[PDB]
C-alpha cells in the first residue's frame, strides 16, 4: 500500500485508501504463475 | 526347541546339532529385510 489511513464514522474506524496490491502467487512447477490478486 | 531375545534380537536354540545345522539354515533363511516400498509419498501439486 502507498496511500493513507483515513478515519471513517461507523464511533470511527481506520480505513486505508491508496494504491494497494494484495497478491498470493503459487507457481506451476515451471513457468506459469497463478495469482489470487 | 526355540528362543530369541529382542534385547539382542537373536535366535537362541535348544536342541540338536542337526537342529544346529537346519536352524542355522533358518537363522539365515529369514534374516532378509524388505526393500523400501515408498509406503508414503510427497506429491508436489502443480495447480490445485
Amino acid at each position: 500500500i502507498v496511500g493513507e489511513e483515513v478515519p471513517v464514522i461507523t464511533t470511527v474506524d481506520r480505513k486505508e485508501v491508496g494504491i494497494k496490491l494484495k497478491v498470493v502467487p503459487q507457481i506451476n512447477e515451471g513457468n506459469s504463475v497463478q495469482l489470487n490478486i | 526347541k526355540f528362543v530369541a531375545d529382542e534385547r539382542t534380537n537373536s535366535i537362541l536354540i535348544s536342541g540338536d546339532p542337526k537342529v544346529r545345522e537346519r536352524l542355522k539354515r533358518l537363522i539365515k533363511q529369514l534374516d532378509v529385510e524388505m526393500a523400501a516400498k515408498g509406503n508414503n509419498r510427497v506429491v508436489y501439486l502443480k495447480y490445485a
